[PDB]
């Protein structure tokens, strides 16, 4: 199955790349704001930190708490940023989880199909086998 | 008797299966085996067979060991005189061009020589051993295996192998 992992992980990592590097400078006013009371500021600060926080968003743990802690940013009518991060998390999570489970159930499907065709060929060969055995018995 | 009736029948079958029956080829093989069989116990050790193969055919040590392992079906650590004669007839001056067609004709069953397993199916290891014994390209062997595996199970049937051998003989004759 991980041999069949040829192009799906490439698309996964490249969507990770484009969305993370896009979301670096979207909530830029979060870490680079002078608010004293904040505790998720380090999430969006560095590029490696951006990778960490979009990995967290992909895993989808405390996205409500994360958005509430980015709600401390001055709310600019949520016109682009909140919808961007929400669409990214939902689309990436559901699309990639679904595509990997679909590929692996197809892997099980073709494993069982190959097994079934091998047993069917074995049974066909056995049928020809006792048919030729009857032919040999009559030929004697 | 002319060195037992079974060997006479085998020589008659070889003469009916080959254009030239040679002169005292079986006698020469028996003399070579008797020289190789030091104890005259109707068997030869692996060292004697390897030395004879290196002196006659100049084969590699690994190839000689593989040939001895394939020929010695009893797995008793020794090769019989009949097995040595069968191997020498299977070689039959394999460097000649007509020897390839003779090996394509193979023997009366012409199925069990490649099938070392004996379960009426020749795997990839048997094909590799045959390509080691008889010189053939890896790409050509893979193409022939793909042509033979009609079902795709990587197994060669006796009827399928016989049909492939008949087609190869017909193509080589024409």
């Amino acid at each position: 199955a991980l041999k069949s992992m040829t192009f799906l992980l490439m698309l996964l990592l490249i969507f990770f790349y484009i969305f993370a590097v896009t979301g670096v400078y979207f909530f830029r006013e979060y870490s680079r704001s002078t608010i004293e009371g904040l505790e998720y500021n380090m999430f969006f600060s560095d590029l490696l930190n951006s990778l960490v926080t979009v990995f967290i968003l992909f895993t989808l743990d405390h996205w409500y708490a994360v958005l509430q802690d980015i709600w401390k940013v001055p709310e600019s009518s949520r016109v682009f940023s909140s919808i961007y991060v929400i669409l990214w998390l939902l689309l990436g999570s559901i699309i990639f989880r679904n595509i990997i489970v679909a590929m692996m159930v197809t892997n099980f499907q073709n494993i069982r199909s190959e097994l079934s065709e091998e047993m069917s060929h074995l049974e066909v060969q056995y049928k020809a086998d006792m048919f030729k055995q009857q032919i040999i018995q009559r030929r004697q | 008797m002319k060195l037992t009736p079974g060997c006479f029948l085998w020589y008659l079958y070889m003469d009916k299966i080959y254009c030239l029956l040679s002169l005292r080829n079986v006698k020469a093989l028996m003399v070579y085996f008797h020289l190789l069989d030091v104890h005259h116990r109707n068997t030869l050790n692996d060292v004697l067979f390897f030395h004879f193969l290196q002196h006659v055919t100049n084969l590699n040590k690994s190839q000689i060991g593989m040939i001895f392992d394939l020929l010695d079906w009893t797995a008793v650590g020794e090769i019989g005189f009949d097995q040595f004669y069968v191997l020498i007839c299977i070689l039959l001056a394999h460097q000649d061009h007509l020897e390839d067609h003779f090996m394509y004709r193979h023997s009366r069953p012409v199925f069990e020589l490649l099938d070392l397993d004996g379960e009426m199916n020749i795997g990839a290891a048997n094909f590799q051993n045959y390509r080691f014994l008889f010189n053939i390209k890896k790409q050509e062997l893979r193409d022939l295996f793909h042509d033979f595996d009609i079902t795709g199970d990587r197994l060669l049937n006796y009827k399928e192998f016989k049909l492939y051998t008949i087609f190869c003989t017909d193509k080589s004759i024409d």
